[PDB]
């Protein structure tokens, strides 16, 4: 499976899908800066609407801990 | 494998039977999963060519992977070969022989002259170098097998 | 059983029918030269018409990830 | 099996249970199955012929396998005998007897004889000769035994 | 179970027959020509007529990977 | 069992508890299976008439062959002091008292007594004796319980 194809459910907690991100991320094998962009970048935008609208809120510079307890009741 | 002894020399041991179910069971169990990679790594500390072709040689299952490997490991060989030429003239009684992508694949080459060029002064590193190879067609394989 | 008794069903991934192959291949001890010319010949020849199909436009030259991706919707 | 000692010698030191028990287990695990070879192969890694009997008469099951390997290590040892005709007069005191197919299956040799033969100056390597026997009567037993 | 009580069913694979046999002999202790005498024999003699009646066609000579390999689809 | 030391003597050290496991296993296992003979041989190399006792005492089960075997020892046993007479004459200062059968059974023997004979030049093999008589034992069990 593709990169492009991780998406998160309608249902699917996003811890969830952050565990799937970051497991085709470890199959992935490009330059780090790469790495950084498909991080910043892929994540939010195949986030659900409810968190995705949650990770808009957040603004820039957040870190993981903060975007997962942010889409927590989502 | 060629280890230490308490002498203070590098003397070629025997690989242990539940390190061999070890790797057996890593394959058995993760296949193609990218911890098979360090893990290997880890397990082929100090390993020897033929030590390596005896782990790939003992693989059950995944054939199709296991053929894939086997092209890339004389392709790595081949490359081997051309990016080395042999050297000028008659080898010197002195000295022991340049190896081939085959001496490095374990093929070519006999136990004692892979100890040779390993425990010599300098020493070559034909293990790292087919190491390389495992981890680069280890890569092919994996990106493969990413579904 | 024999080598040419290995055949790809018509609903079968290739991928499972070429493990099937130098599994068997595998089981074979003949010179290498012989076993490279069964390799390129008995592999495609029982391969089914749909992937066989789609082989037969790969060409000559073409190395087994390239087959094993190229087959893989079939 | 014959080992290295720390002092820098060739000596005999027992097979381990684990090591035991681990041949047991491949085979009943995967019986035929040519992977069966390589495992064997290592843990075969110094052993005498004397080692070797006892790994096949420890087998259980497959007995049909069992007694076609019997009559290959027979013909292949009937074998040595006719290529390597017994040698020139009487045996010298200052050394020790060339062997046959039956020292080589390890019958009518003793341990002490087949360690003489392995750690003397040259050394004969009666353990490779049985070895390649056993690998070609599993190549025969492997070729019948595919379906 | 003595070893002349040993014989091949009417349904029984030769294969899983001459298993039960070189098992039997295994616990038998006789001179080795007697043993000998008892392979070419008894063996035969015990296996079930369709068999049989391929063994004999083998003639003298025959050894256990052609014998077994003969009684195949028995 | 007597092994022999670094230094380069012959020494007792005491049997392991995976290797008295490793016989229960055995014999709970396959109870009178032929494979259970080589088995013993093996675990039984260096082995004490005091370590061969321990190991038929530590049986649980099959009383009736348990019996059997005992009453064959002894038979064996009785054998052994018929065949060899006692010798001419009072014992030497400067020797060592002749084995009788219930010696090598290990009975009236003790342990510094069964690493005299074995250790001391020329050698008496008092454990391939009972060996034997355990191996005959072994057959005579084997054949009643074939069924």
């Amino acid at each position: 499976t593709s990169i492009l194809d991780i998406r998160q459910g309608p249902k699917e907690p996003f811890r969830d899908y952050v565990d799937r991100f970051y497991k085709t991320l470890r199959a992935e094998q490009a330059s780090q800066e790469v790495k950084n962009w498909m991080t910043e970048t892929l994540l939010v935008q195949n986030a659900n609407p409810d968190c995705k609208t949650i990770l808009k809120a957040l603004g820039p510079g957040a870190t993981l801990e903060e975007m997962m307890t942010a889409c927590q009741g989502v | 494998p060629i280890v230490q002894n308490l002498q203070g020399q590098m003397v070629h041991q025997a690989i242990s039977p539940r390190t061999l179910n070890a790797w057996v069971k890593v394959v058995e169990e993760k296949a193609f999963s990218p911890e098979v990679i360090p893990m290997f790594s880890a397990l082929s500390e100090g390993a020897t060519p033929q030590d390596l072709n005896t782990m790939l040689n003992t693989v059950g299952g995944h054939q199709a992977a296991m053929q894939m490997l086997k092209e890339t490991i004389n392709e790595e060989a081949a490359e081997w070969d051309r990016l080395h030429p042999v050297h000028a003239g008659p080898i010197a009684p002195g000295q022991m022989r340049e190896p081939r992508g085959s001496d490095i694949a374990g093929t070519t080459s006999t136990l004692q002259e892979q100890i040779g060029w390993m425990t010599h002064n300098p020493p070559i590193p034909v293990g790292e170098i087919y190491k390389r190879w495992i981890i680069l067609g280890l890569n092919k394989i994996v990106r493969m097998y990413s579904p």
